[PDB]
């Protein structure tokens, strides 16, 4: 029983690691997407000026 | 948003103003390039996660 | 290549020539939209295959 719980948790932990670093890359992508939309607005401001 | 866009993006001189839209295309290409690069890394990372 | 691009891509006369560049860019935007749609499908299918 102890070994079973051990193995279950041990396998799950790398899943948590991958999930969290994936979340980090997801936030990075969301931010990059934000910059993409702001690029037309920014260069439109500058072009108007 | 203006702070971020100014920190990331440049501004052009008066007579090189026609070039600003070349910079628009170049910056759009760069933003999309980084978006897809991070997206593909997220792709492979999701592969590993699954 | 020319026949292939033409068969998919519209061509317009002179009266909108300045706007034809923006039409080309909008067409490119739609092409990239289909690119990302197909790529999302490929993502899903790669997940399933793995």
């Amino acid at each position: 029983e102890l070994e079973t719980a051990r193995k279950q948790q041990q396998s799950l932990q790398p899943v948590a690691l991958s999930w969290e670093k994936y979340q980090k890359q997801e936030r990075q992508l969301a931010d990059w997407l934000t910059l993409e939309s702001l690029l037309p607005l920014w260069f439109a401001q500058q072009a108007s000026h | 948003e203006r702070e971020l866009s100014a920190s990331h993006f440049p501004v052009v001189t008066l007579e090189q103003l026609p070039d600003i839209r070349d910079l628009e295309r170049q910056h759009e290409r760069g933003i999309q390039h980084e978006i897809e690069r991070v997206k593909a890394e997220l792709h492979r990372l999701n592969i590993e996660l699954t």
